[PDB]
RNA sequence: GUGAGGGGAGUGAAAUAGAUCCUGAAACCGCAUGCAUACAAGCAGUGGGAGCACCUUCGUGGUGUGACUGCGUACCUUUUG
RNA sequence: GCUAAAACUAUGUGCCGAAGCUGCGGAUGUAUACUUUGUAUACGUGGUAGGGGAGCGUUCUGUAAGCCGAUGAAGGUGUGU
């Protein structure tokens, strides 16, 4: 009909490079969590994926406020009995930064094949180099 | 006389349910009393769809809207206000049109908006 | 060039040569239907917004004909409470070409 | 133009005949004969009996060149079935069902 | 006019006879408008 | 296998009228073609929707299929439920 | 996930949001007007046990020594409407 939903083939996905030195964690996951889901562009449809790449550097430089950094936990389950392991912001961020990032945009993302699709497009960097050079990604800020 | 027979009206019937259950898995496109179920909760599933489409589509032009906007530096809430304040009355079912397929149109929608909210 | 315009309690965007199915209308077919009430006209670059609408703007259209939507079934039925009903439904509609558009 | 052999009452269950005809479906007539002379399984020798009738057919009745002939089509369907009474213990009797398949072999170019 | 198959009687001198549980849409399926349960909603279920 | 069964020929208006023989539905079981399906969690549909195959009066057409996506815990009885 | 909050208190502008209301097309019950008698106006049309009204199909009897049928009936299987 009128009302015309975005084909998948006609889709451009472009490359954007962000530097995470002294960001708020949940405050840059939002943005990096519209900008991988495609909100931002008027040919938006709910069951295509129409976002952007976006490359993450300096990942362990992100922030968070309040004692956080000391009491925010992190939780998984080995299906054996009693085997429940737990850790700490302070220990994950030095560890793997890049486990903090996917799960704070796999919180913000659709659970499905489609979100398992989007969530693919974000590449997270501990250091300030990343091997994309080719992509010729360009600057954002958010 | 007064006897009847009833298995054509029976057969009759029951063909016309299993035609409307083509499609369905298993026993739902085969076996009747399955079929028969299946294709209730099918008409039922009709009746509040045709009512949950016009929210749906409503939201789909809202988002598409609130992109265009922000992409000209404006809300969609905001915009909406300039518009009606502007005595403007296309629907948002045209505006996301224009949105999706013409962006000087659109541009020009926004600037009248913020200058009527100026 | 496309204009916007208002017919059956809703807005279509047409363009010239366009044939579009409307809400039913009381015209014969053949006739020149003109709608003087467009909110927007585009060509091009020249871009008119009418407040309410855009003045002297003007679209004529061709009624082809009349006709019925394809069947639709309603069904209602309270699971244990011995109550189903049902009914078959057609909607009617009225087909225009766009033959002109002015600004 | 794939002449047509058809053996019907055969003693033996249509899932058990399915598995040697499937073993030679597609193949040259040639080469489905060694698999059935080779096979030890009782339904090899009913396929192999229908396959040679429908050779048979395609030289004296169409004067087809048995080196140039196919397993074109080759399918199994289920037959009559005999019923029987097994008597269990403490009284009790069961129905026995004794199946039946017919086997249907074209052979063509 | 008068012939065999042209002849009718006045309006409203035939009705249908009621048929009890006969499915939904007649309106008097299932219980037959007996209600539910109780002696009366048995067979011969009035009492003298 | 001088078997059962079948392929030709012949008869017959008709042989999927061939002897458990008029018509020959459904459950159930095969074969061939088109599309989909091996990173993804639930009454199996419904409202959208890309791609593919064929037909096509070559289209805002027709017929099959249905990646991805919002919503959604069968029916009947008896019950306050 | 959130800390000059995406928390709490007070104030103010906008916006989203239902099968609620409005817009457009269609059906139906009652009452009132026409007697140019089925055309308009007004108000209604969730529903179990129940009550009331109006209909569709099937077998046979008359109409029927009629009408259809070997140039193809009933039955079976698809398609369109
Ligand atoms: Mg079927
Ligand atoms: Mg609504
Ligand atoms: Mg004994
Ligand atoms: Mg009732
Ligand atoms: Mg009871
Ligand atoms: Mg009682
Ligand atoms: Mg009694
Ligand atoms: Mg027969
Ligand atoms: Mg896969
Ligand atoms: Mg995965
Ligand atoms: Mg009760
Ligand atoms: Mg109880
Ligand atoms: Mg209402
Ligand atoms: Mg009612």
């Amino acid at each position: 009909m009128k009302t015309l939903s975005a084909k998948p083939a006609e889709v451009q996905h472009d490359w954007f490079v962000v530097d995470a030195t002294g960001k708020t964690l949940g405050r840059l996951a939002t943005e990096i969590a519209r900008r991988l889901r495609g909100k931002h562009k008027t040919s938006y449809t709910p069951h295509v994926d129409t976002g952007d790449y976006i490359i993450v550097i300096n990942a362990e430089q992100v922030q968070v406020t309040g004692n956080k950094a000391l009491d925010k936990k992190y939780y998984r389950h080995t299906e054996f009995p009693g085997g429940l392991k737990e850790t700490n912001f302070e220990k994950l961020v030095a560890h793997k930064p890049e486990e903090i990032f996917e799960r704070a945009v796999k919180g913000m993302l659709p659970k499905g094949p489609l979100g398992y699709a989007m969530i693919k497009k974000m590449k997270v960097y501990a250091g300030s180099e990343h091997p994309h050079a080719a992509q010729q990604p360009q600057v954002l800020d958010i | 006389m007064a006897r009847v027979k009833r298995g054509v009206v029976a057969h009759r019937r029951h063909k016309k349910i299993l035609a409307r259950a083509k499609g369905y898995y298993g026993a739902r496109s085969r076996v009747y009393r399955v079929a028969f179920q299946a294709v209730i909760k099918a008409g039922q599933y009709a009746y509040r769809d045709r009512r949950q489409k016009k929210r749906q589509f409503r939201a789909l032009w809202i988002a598409r809207i609130n992109a265009g906007a922000r992409q000209n530096g404006l809300s969609y809430s905001r915009m909406i206000d300039g518009l009606k304040k502007a005595q403007v009355i296309i629907d948002r079912r045209v505006l996301a049109d224009i949105a999706m397929h013409d962006a000087v149109a659109f541009a020009a929608l926004a600037e009248k908006a913020k200058g009527a909210l100026a | 060039m496309y204009a916007v315009i208002q017919s059956g309690g809703k807005q279509h965007r047409v363009v010239e040569g366009e044939t579009l199915k409307v809400e039913l209308l009381k015209a014969e077919s053949g006739a020149t239907i003109t709608f003087d009430d467009v909110l927007m006209v585009v060509n091009g670059d020249n871009i008119q917004i009418g407040a309410p609408v855009v003045a002297g703007a003007k679209v004529t259209a061709e009624v082809i004909g009349h006709g019925r939507h394809d069947k639709i079934r309603i069904i209602k039925m309270r699971r244990r409470k011995h109550y189903r009903k049902q009914q078959g439904h057609r909607q009617w509609f009225t087909e225009l070409k766009i033959t002109g558009i002015s600004g | 133009m794939e002449v047509t052999a058809k053996l019907r009452g055969a003693a033996i269950s249509a899932q058990k005949a399915r598995l040697v005809a499937d073993l030679i479906r597609g193949k040259s007539v040639a080469h489905a004969l060694n698999i059935l002379n080779f096979s030890n399984k009782k339904a090899a020798v009913l396929v192999k009996k229908a396959l040679e009738s429908a050779i048979a057919n395609a030289e004296h009745n169409n004067s087809l060149d048995v080196d140039d002939l196919k397993v074109s089509t080759i399918y199994v369907d289920e037959g009559m079935s005999l019923k029987r009474i097994m008597p269990r213990a403490k009284g009790r009797a069961d129905r026995i069902t004794k199946r039946t398949c017919h086997i249907t072999v074209k052979v063509g170019v | 006019t008068l012939r065999l198959n042209e002849l009718a009687p006045a309006e409203g001198a035939k009705r249908e006879h009621r048929r009890l549980g006969r499915g939904i849409g007649s309106g008097v399926g299932k219980t037959g408008g007996r209600g539910i349960k109780g002696q009366k909603s048995r067979k011969s279920g009035g009492v003298r």
